[PDB]
């Protein structure tokens, strides 16, 4: 493969002091190695492009003008990261924002991974620093925390790679909204990886939004963790639009009773792209309700891959959980591979999933065209309607509109 | 404005239509009758631009342009409108968004422009009143939760808003009653400026009592075997 | 059959019956391919009528009396080398069933090898081949009900079904095994059953009720090659004690306008683990494919488990697929509500479960529906608790 | 006869009924009232043989036999029927099969023998009409898709079929309007042979208008602090005691 050794050399690279945690992760990364297409969980997601490449870690630098050119228009507390590196000059003062933020490589308090896989390990080892985010007890910050990631490629066939690591602690009774934004500086391809671990304490409310907006040629491999205590609420919305190959994991544990969890994602592969969206949920305590809505819209030889698993622990009674995956295939060469999965160790529970694969209604299209609306505009009205349930959960209208634009760029228009 | 000549159309491999000719001039109301399987709904489908209908001969041209070479949205831009026999439900798309997008489209195609929201919904209010539509129509998904009657009247409302030159009712009177038919009649009739023309493809003929045809045509095995004025009777 | 298997053992099983040498090499290739194979663990913790053209007979009988027929159809669907146990089955197999239905012939009655055996269980390997020529209809029922050994006994069947143009095949299976107390548990049911709808307008329907294996590994499949072909699969599976099941169906949509229906009701009791595992696959050639999958699980008690692993791979944009899965249970209040009306806990549990499985048992031939339900009842009593 | 002797019953460790005594004779209707938490429900459940109610000291006897030693199914065989406050749905299981099973069970018990299709049939058509149940009830799955009132009425229909000697309505009057209440009442009253006895555990007093009790008892703290005939129900409003 050669890829593991390159990543290893990046690990041991010049003048970099690495935490014990990162080394521990590196070694299990090296122990399990890279998966093949005959692995249970790798059948539909191609590694061929990524594992034969020459990798470099090159931290470049950018101007404020470039940043704001790529930035969301939002009123927020915005931390800016470039090529795996925190950039104070481009960031906002966090004091008095409600967010206690510290960027450094001390990992001593970081929680263990819920489900361990090769790329989680890679990101853990190659992450240059950790963002420690804490919201104190009972606090409900006025502005959302925005974490903007600007990653760039390098000239040549070299793939510049960057790995980001964040941890957010919502203290008991805290309520906060946090957004991940991922963009490319330019059209040069790059390899991104990201891990965001979030701890939600008793009576804490989390809203997490992930926007992976990077360029058509790059690789985005991410694994997020949500830990919920009792009486806790967590919502996570991921809109994965960008990258040549994107694989996102959200692993959640419900470790306390009477907690609410909702996890959504939107995938929209165009042009040879592969979009892999995966979830791992464990109900380890009873009386928790969970809901999942995962929608894919596949165009143009694109491949959407859905994987999700609800594990109901023994004795976790009065569990209520549901998973829905709706897939729309508009390309004749388009493909969707979906595997909703239940593992249920308790009898007194309600757990269900459903998954659909469907087409564009030709009759609707024709009806719209017959009144003068162009075929493409029509198809866009219908598609937008199909994703509307997901985009409508964004409460900020200004943000929602930008997301809808990003969606629009991948439609048969613009 | 419309001229259709020796139309041989076939779906299935059907023999649907073997040579039909009809010429329509501005300000005219034409009625089209016959038994089922005569191809009348195929006539409508061919005019509207349905894809699976093979034209094996003759031509249909509209104001001197070949219509058959135009896409549905283009035929609509040219001013052809069809009231569907079975209006489609489009969940997730409001009547407002739909009608406004379509209107902007045909205004653009006609080199005119464009409705201010303020005036657009005045037009809408007027037409809602005219066809006795639910006052919340704008914010409801198109035809969702509508009965047959409400869908028919809704499409006539669309006709009123988009201001087409040629209006075709394709078996659009089906499943309606005496006064839903008075209502659609009012909507259609309010559109006679002496410019517009109307082709009524009838499911049954009581519609013609409230929209009176200037001309009447009869289909058999696709072909027009009879013609006349408002007065034609059967058996 | 033991001790041992070598080339000479294969050559002895062949030629104990007069076996044409094509048959012999079928066995040989099977064996040779089997040697190169590893042994898979990815599962869990391992009536006098004169026809009318119809042939209902033994596998061997079919070899003897109808060689060309068997020769053209055997291994067509499930090749020797298809997998470990199927390869081991192609060689070594004597027992089995051959059915041929000629063109335009609707079989007047229902063919059945189902027999209620109070003798200790017969044999390990068998092969069934069902062929329905054009315009054919046959309903076949298969199975046994027998007590079972304190030794691990491996039952690996191979069933090949070929359905040609405008023909319909209804295939039923009722198997119930009784191992008191917990001995084996048990038995190993590793079966490769596959049907080819070839076969424009062809229709295949699998129907099964299954009970009392230690380990069950099965994926009865429909390959829908022919345009407008139809697969259907109906399955009731119970596990109790420490029994384990990995079970499901595979619907491969190839032809245009293909339709498939999957209804599975798994029932899990004691410390057992029951898993549904299946695949609905739509090739780029299968246009206007339609599937409806419904996988329901019922858990009895807090110590068991029920798992669901559907696979949907769709490469076509005209497809419409719907997949549902739902979890059910026997609750304290339902149970007591039954008791207070004078029904014993046993009959109550049997009743509730039978209600849960109603939609499957509907699809069985009525007599075998009744049979299946009584046997399910007594199995339930013996091992629930 | 039902002789409830000296009952102390605790539920999830809390004593609910403290030393309750009640005697019920054939043909008699008894009503039990009180504020919620006085042990009505607990008494019903104890008689039914719900397993989570531990009788601590105390005794209950029915027809010459010790009742607390009998399993729920056995108590049903003995003729104890409880109309539930919250009847259960049993999906997939038709009312005909459920009824037929219950009936055959309690008939096998008592040394009687299995019914013939004709009289079961007739009896059903007949009760279904009486309680204004859907005509198709026999093929519908038990209580599935039914409102609360329909469930109550369904269980009184069951009462009219399964031939119980002692009928306990456990707050089964709950959430019933007047017409439903009446239909239930006609149902219960049609079951009076002067043999059967009735214990009405009351959610609200209105049901006592439709079924007139011979005796009325008021539970306070797990025991009967007041007793009388029907008049008692009114009387307390004048005495400043209620419930």
């Amino acid at each position: 493969s050669n890829a593991l050794q390159q990543w290893h050399h990046l690990f041991e690279a010049e003048g970099t002091k690495r935490s014990p945690q990162a080394q521990q992760h590196l070694q299990q990364l090296l122990r399990t190695g890279l998966p093949t297409r005959k692995h249970e969980n790798w059948k539909y997601t191609p590694l061929e492009g990524l594992i034969n490449s020459q990798f470099v870690s090159i931290a470049g630098e950018i101007s404020p003008q470039q940043r704001d050119a790529l930035a969301l228009t939002l009123d927020s507390v915005r931390l800016v990261f470039v090529d795996g590196r925190y950039v104070p000059a481009l960031s906002d003062a966090t004091e008095g924002s409600g967010y206690e933020v510290s960027i450094n490589d001390d990992r001593q308090g970081l929680p263990d991974a819920i489900q361990a896989e090769v790329f989680l390990h890679l990101t853990e080892s190659l992450a240059q620093s950790v963002t420690h985010i804490a919201v104190k007890r009972g606090q409900r910050p006025a502005k959302p925390l925005l974490l903007m990631h600007i990653t760039q490629g390098v000239a040549g066939e070299e793939v510049n790679t960057a790995h980001y690591r964040h941890h957010l602690d919502l203290a008991e009774g805290a309520e906060a909204t946090v957004i991940e934004h991922f963009v490319s500086l330019n059209d040069a391809r790059h390899f991104t990886g990201a891990r965001f671990t979030i701890n939600v304490a008793a009576n804490a409310h989390l809203q997490h939004i992930k926007l992976a907006f990077e360029n058509p040629l790059s690789h985005h491999f991410a694994h997020n963790d949500l830990l919920l205590a009792e009486d806790a609420t967590a919502f996570s919305h991921s809109f994965l639009l960008g990258g040549a190959v994107l694989r996102h994991n959200t692993s959640t544990q419900l470790n306390g009773e009477n907690s609410t969890l909702r996890i959504n994602s939107l995938a929209m592969p165009v042009k040879n792209e592969v979009c892999d969206t995966r979830t791992w949920l464990e109900h380890n305590k009873g009386f928790c309700n969970s809901r999942q809505l995962h929608k894919t819209i596949v165009s143009d030889k694109g491949r959407a891959v859905f994987n999700g698993l609800i594990n109901v622990a023994q004795h976790a009674i009065k569990t209520d959980g549901q998973m829905t995956n709706n897939n729309l295939l508009m390309g004749k060469l388009a493909e969707v591979d979906t595997k909703p999965q239940l593992e249920i160790y308790a009898d007194d529970v309600k757990c269900s999933h459903g998954a659909t694969v469907g087409r564009i209604d030709d009759e609707q299209i024709f009806y719209l065209r017959s009144r003068g609306i162009n075929q493409q505009d029509a198809q866009q009205m219908i598609i937008y309607a199909f994703a509307a349930e997901l985009t409508e959960a964004l409460r900020d209208e200004g943000l929602k509109q930008q997301v809808l634009a990003r969606i629009g760029q991948r439609l048969p228009g613009g | 404005m419309l001229s259709i000549k020796d139309l041989h159309v076939s779906v299935e491999d059907k023999a649907i239509l073997r040579g039909l000719s009809l010429d329509v001039h501005p300000g005219e109301v034409h009625a089209i009758m016959g038994p089922n399987g005569s191809g009348k709904s195929t006539l409508s489908a061919t005019l509207a631009g349905r894809e699976d209908y093979e034209v094996t001969g003759g031509t249909v041209e509209f104001k001197g342009k070949d219509l058959l070479a135009l896409s549905p949205e283009d035929r609509a831009g040219e001013g052809i409108f069809m009231a569907f026999q079975y209006p489609v439900e489009i969940p997730g798309v409001s009547n407002q968004f739909f009608l406004q997008t379509a209107l902007n489209a045909v205004r653009s195609y006609r080199g005119q422009e464009t409705l201010d929201r303020f005036d657009f919904q005045d037009l809408m209010e007027e037409k809602i009143a005219l066809l006795k539509m639910p006052e919340d129509l704008l914010t409801r998904s198109v035809n969702v939760g509508f009965s047959g009657g409400e869908k028919k009247r809704n499409d006539i409302l669309q006709m009123a808003v988009l201001e087409p030159e040629l209006c075709i009712l394709d078996e659009s009177d089906s499943g309606l009653d005496i006064d839903a038919l008075k209502v659609v009649a009012d909507g259609v009739n309010s559109l006679r400026d002496g410019k517009r023309s109307f082709i009524i493809v009838t499911h049954y003929q009581r519609i013609l009592d409230y929209i009176k045809p200037d001309y009447v045509h009869v289909l058999y095995q696709g072909r027009i075997v009879k013609s006349g004025d408002f007065t034609l009777v059967k058996q | 059959l033991a001790k041992g298997i070598n080339e000479e053992v294969v050559r002895a099983i062949s030629a104990k019956r007069n076996e044409p040498e094509w048959m012999l090499e079928f066995r040989l290739n099977a064996y040779r391919a089997w040697l190169e194979m590893e042994e898979p663990h990815w599962l869990k913790a391992h009536e006098k009528l004169a026809e009318q053209g119809i042939i209902f007979c033994s596998f061997g009988e079919a070899i003897h009396d109808h060689p060309e027929l068997v020769r053209k159809y055997l291994g067509t669907v499930v090749p020797g080398n298809d997998n470990f146990f199927a390869a081991l089955n192609a060689a070594v197999a004597s027992d089995g069933t051959f059915i041929y239905v000629p063109k335009g012939v609707r079989c007047p009655m229902e063919l059945s090898t189902y027999f209620r055996i109070n003798a200790e269980k017969t044999g390990q390997f068998e092969r069934t081949i069902l062929v329905a020529d054009e315009d054919s209809y046959v309903s076949y029922i298969e199975g046994c009900s027998a007590p079972v050994r304190d030794s691990y006994q491996l039952h690996a069947a191979v069933v090949e079904v070929i359905i040609h143009k405008n023909a319909e095949v209804k295939y039923s299976t009722v198997q119930n095994w009784f191992p008191g107390d917990n001995n084996t548990g048990g038995i190993l049911n590793f079966v490769t059953k596959r049907a080819l709808c070839e076969g424009e307008n062809s229709k295949m329907s699998w129907t099964q009720s299954e009970t009392g294996s230690a380990i069950t590994w099965k994926y009865p499949s429909c390959i829908l090659r022919g345009d407008n072909s139809i697969g259907e699969f109906y399955s009731v599976a119970l596990t109790s004690g420490h029994q384990q099941a990995d079970t499901g169906t595979k619907m491969i949509h190839i032809g245009k306008n293909t339709k498939s229906t999957i209804i599975s009701k798994g029932i899990s009791a004691g410390h057992s683990q029951n898993s549904y595992r299946g695949l609905v696959k739509i090739m780029p050639t299968a246009t206007n494919a339609r599937n409806f999958t419904q996988c329901d699980s019922m858990l009895i008690g807090a110590n068991c488990g029920a798992h669901t692993f559907p696979y949907v791979e769709c490469r076509n944009n005209s497809a419409q697929l719907e997949h549902e899965a739902t979890t059910s249970r026997i609750g304290e209040d339902q149970l007591f509500y039954c008791l207070q009306r004078g029904i014993s806990e046993e009959d109550a549990i049997s009743m509730i479960v039978n209600g849960f499985c109603k939609d499957v048992f509907s699809e069985l031939p009525l007599e075998f529906a009744v049979e299946a339900q009584k046997l399910l009842a007594i199995s339930l009593e013996h091992s629930v608790g």
